[PDB]
């Protein structure tokens, strides 16, 4: 209540010494007393506590800070204290945010909470300050010093980014997802070390894309314009070949499709959709393994490596198993499963023959390391009741010596239904993740 | 993760794929039931109508392939992803250019175009027009292509500005529309302004192709004027966009790179790892090959004879 | 048969691979040293002479490409500026 007391009593004495007195009479009189009572008061009262400028901003008083910014104008090194105090608290609030002790918060609610504190203090910003520069500069400046403090954040911010490009429906208009995303990297621009940030950013958009297609394509462009316009060329250049590769993969396989309309194909190749990829700009996922192929998928790929070889001569292709999936036609209806190219194998082989067991599909196969395990318990261990591959010694650990069988599970009747166990503890955490880092 | 999205409806739809083969009339109606039974958004119903209209197209049935389409159209902004949704509409306009009812084409166009209009979708309305716009340069029409490289190019100003800066994508498109306007008609004041225009503001990701055709036109307008080092290194990268790409003007393009290449007086050599392998014995390309060995080995007489021999 | 594939979609990746063919700077080869190597110095004892890739794919002798980057630094097979992101084959 000072603030309006001592604004009226500026206004009632301005009006009294134009009208009472002579033309002029105001210059000495005003900035003198302005300059004694805006000092004094403003130190004494903020360290009262008492609904100062800290507490006037944290419960959000759009007035106050209004009439603060319009009465301290007038007086000179009025704003720079003024900003000086909205920066302690703006540090006093990142302290508490940014926080890296205790372990178990959300990756993508510590960005977003901390996104609304930007939002919010650039509407106090422009509701009350009137858009002025020195404000403008110590909020940015700030910005740049608590933000590159913790060590796991590069980490923890492209994660963020994960969750808003896998699902839209947290705000489905794409003006509300554009905007988390266009001030999230404002955060990123006060980021140092970006060398560890740029790794941790180009490994997850090969995870968002190597697992479900249909993102938001339109979008995915446009972010990508906003990554080139802010970071530079070296290391964005490389993802921006990625999604590149991807529109080379379907404009090869137009050629591709050109050649199915031309030529039938038999048995081996009745609906494939392969994809052409250059290692130049998607990195090997683990190792590239050398798996074997079931028989169909034996011609479907022979098939594509001679006329690779025969009409694109220059280049030799190299097959893997740790990319794409399937659809199984199983078989009372005919429902097709869905096998992401890690599970072909085994059931391949039991298709040749039942009652296998670990012993069978590492011995007959030249089968790689652990990656089997996580791939065989997506369908055994950690399984709903949709099961497709069941056992008599059923336990959570994989044993050597135990067979392997099939249910039907009506309750899964979807005649394409999907298994989206694959992934489970794919990426796991301890055993052999650390000691490599 | 795990997403319970409908057990029912996921039945139903694949029961009438299963149909499919079947007779389409009882298959039909199965799949109009789907959409009655569809209610709430119809992720599975899309593809339901999406097949729809692709076996109405083979048993040339348009007149509700349309109407289905214009339910598309608003299926579109309601819950499927813009990425599927546009890769199943891009299917949808590719499996309708099949036949040759060009009238039906454009038809199927207009009703694309103002219908991504409401939905502030222009993103797609501009992919619409690039698609009909490459459309109209391979068979030489202007008259409603310039239309749409106006419409285009007005949905590109910033008011006071005539170029945005993530739209600078946009311009990609717009301008190798124009550029293959131009290529037809050899307007080389036209050329060289779109290049200059185009090359500032073009930054941005862009399509392979789209980037080679750009380039394409720096080399030839490069060339034209006298610059040697620009030429090729614009038909140096539109033939890396062309291998990418796969267009059958990278054998073109790369004899526009030997020229230019030995136009700027240099023993460099340029097949090397770019240049593939065996496109130095390429039948259409051993000429060339042949030029380059001479050059190399100072050879005239021989750099003679295998101009007037081929 | 119980059960029966479809459906597949498997990416294949390429990969420019046989590169062997010349340092064009040298005009030798990719590999079996260079003109600063044949040439130039006679002793060659302790010495390298490796392979040298830049981001643009290209390849040239570690010799040949560091001393082409006195004068000009735009490797001379395109315009651009030629990161150093391996050396050897
Ligand atoms: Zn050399
Ligand atoms: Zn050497
Ligand atoms: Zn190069």
């Amino acid at each position: 209540v000072y603030i309006k007391k001592v604004e009226a009593r500026i206004n009632e004495e301005i009006e009294r010494v134009m009208h009472c007195l002579d033309k002029s009479t105001e210059e000495p009189i005003v900035k003198v007393v302005e300059r004694e009572l805006i000092s004094k008061h403003m130190k004494t009262i903020v360290e009262m506590e008492n609904s100062g400028l800290v507490h006037m901003l944290k419960n959000g008083k759009t007035e106050d800070l209004g009439c603060m910014y319009k009465l301290f104008s007038r007086v000179p090194n009025g704003l720079k204290t003024m900003c000086e105090c909205m920066s302690s608290y703006l540090r006093e609030q990142g302290k508490a945010l940014v926080s890296e002790e205790g372990e178990g918060k959300n990756p993508v609610d510590y960005i977003q909470g901390l996104l609304d504190l930007k939002s919010r203090f650039d509407r106090f910003l422009l509701e009350s300050f009137n858009n002025d520069r020195l404000f403008k500069q110590t909020i940015a400046g700030d910005f740049e010093y608590f933000l590159n403090l913790n060590s796991r954040s590069p980490e923890y911010l492209s994660l963020f980014i994960d969750d808003k490009l896998k699902k839209g429906v947290k705000g489905l208009t794409e003006q509300e997802v554009e905007t988390i995303l266009d001030k999230a990297m404002v955060l990123f621009r006060f980021m140092q070390e970006k060398d560890v940030f740029e790794r941790y950013y180009k490994q997850h958009l090969a995870r968002r894309l190597l697992t479900n297609k249909s993102v938001s394509d339109d979008s995915e462009k446009n972010m990508i314009s906003k990554l080139k316009t802010e970071c530079g060329c070296q290391f964005t250049s490389k993802l921006e070949g990625m999604f590149r590769d991807m529109s080379i993969s379907n404009t090869t396989m137009d050629e591709f499709r050109q050649h199915l309309q031309a030529t039938g194909v038999s048995l081996g190749g009745v609906d494939l959709t392969v994809r052409v990829l250059t290692t130049g700009y998607w990195p090997t996922q683990s190792a590239t393994p050398k798996c074997n192929i079931p028989p169909a998928p034996r011609h479907a790929f022979e098939i594509f490596r001679r006329f690779y070889l025969a009409k694109h001569s220059g280049r030799q292709l190299t097959l893997q198993h740790h990319m794409g999936s399937a659809d199984l036609n199983a078989t009372t209806r005919k429902h097709i499963l869905q096998v992401s190219t890690f599970q072909m194998t085994i059931l391949m082989l039991f298709n040749n023959r039942e009652k296998y067991t670990f012993e069978e599909i590492q011995q007959e196969t030249d089968i790689p390391e652990r990656e089997l395990v996580r791939a065989l318990q997506s369908l055994a261990c950690g399984k709903p009741t949709q099961r497709v591959l069941t056992k008599e010694p059923k336990s959570k650990e994989i044993e050597n010596g135990h067979i392997f069988t099939v249910n039907d599970q009506f309750t899964s009747k979807l005649h394409r239904v999907k298994i989206q166990t694959v992934a489970a503890k794919q990426g796991e955490s301890d055993p052999e993740r650390k000691e490599t880092r | 993760s795990n997403s319970e999205p409908n057990v029912d409806l996921e039945n139903q739809y694949y029961n009438s794929k299963a149909l499919k083969e079947d007779d389409p009339k009882a298959a039909l109606s199965s799949f109009q039931k789907v959409l009655e039974l569809e209610g709430e958004k119809g992720e599975w119903g899309f593809k339901a109508l999406k097949q729809m209209i692709k076996i109405n197209f083979k048993l040339t049935n348009f007149p509700e392939m349309m109407n289905r389409y214009k339910q598309l159209l608003t299926y579109i902004r309601s819950a499927v992803t813009r990425n599927y949704s546009e890769k199943s509409i891009n299917s949808i306009l590719d499996y309708i250019s099949t036949s040759k009812q060009m009238d039906l084409l454009q038809e199927f166009y207009e009703t694309t175009l103002e219908a991504l209009k409401d939905a502030k979708n222009d993103r797609l309305w501009f992919k619409t027009n690039t698609k009909l716009g490459k459309l109209y340069l391979e068979r030489e029409e202007y008259g409603k292509l310039q239309k749409i490289l106006r419409q285009l190019h007005q949905s590109c100003q910033t008011d006071d500005g005539e170029d945005d800066l993530k739209k600078g994508t946009q311009l990609l498109e717009i301008y190798a529309l124009e550029i293959q306007m131009y290529t037809a008609q050899k307007n080389n004041k036209k050329l060289k302004a779109l290049y200059e225009q185009s090359l500032h503001i073009k930054s941005a990701i862009p399509h392979p192709l789209i980037m080679g055709v750009i380039r394409e036109c720096g080399g030839k307008m490069h060339l034209r004027e006298g610059e040697f080092e620009k030429a090729h290194t614009d038909f140096f990268e539109a033939f890396k966009n062309y291998d990418e790409s796969g267009s059958p003007r990278r054998t073109t393009c790369l004899k526009y790179l030997v020229l230019a290449n030995m136009l700027m007086k240099s023993g460099i050599n340029p097949f090397d790892s770019q240049e593939a392998k065996p496109y130095k014995n390429d039948p259409e390309i051993l000429a060339m090959t042949n030029l380059v060995s001479a050059y190399q080995n100072n050879d005239i007489t021989e750099f003679e004879k295998i101009l007037k021999t081929n | 048969k119980r059960f029966e594939v479809k459906k597949w979609n498997a990416v294949a990746l390429w990969a420019w691979d046989i590169v062997v063919d010349n340092c064009a700077i040298c005009r030798n080869h990719i590999m079996d040293l260079c003109i600063e190597c044949q040439a130039n110095q006679a002793s060659a004892t302790s010495e390298e002479c490796t392979v040298a890739w830049g981001v643009c794919n290209h390849a040239f002798h570690f010799h040949c490409i560091s001393r082409w980057l006195k004068t000009r630094q735009v490797c001379p097979l395109d315009n651009r500026e030629w990161e150093f992101q391996k050396y050897g084959h």
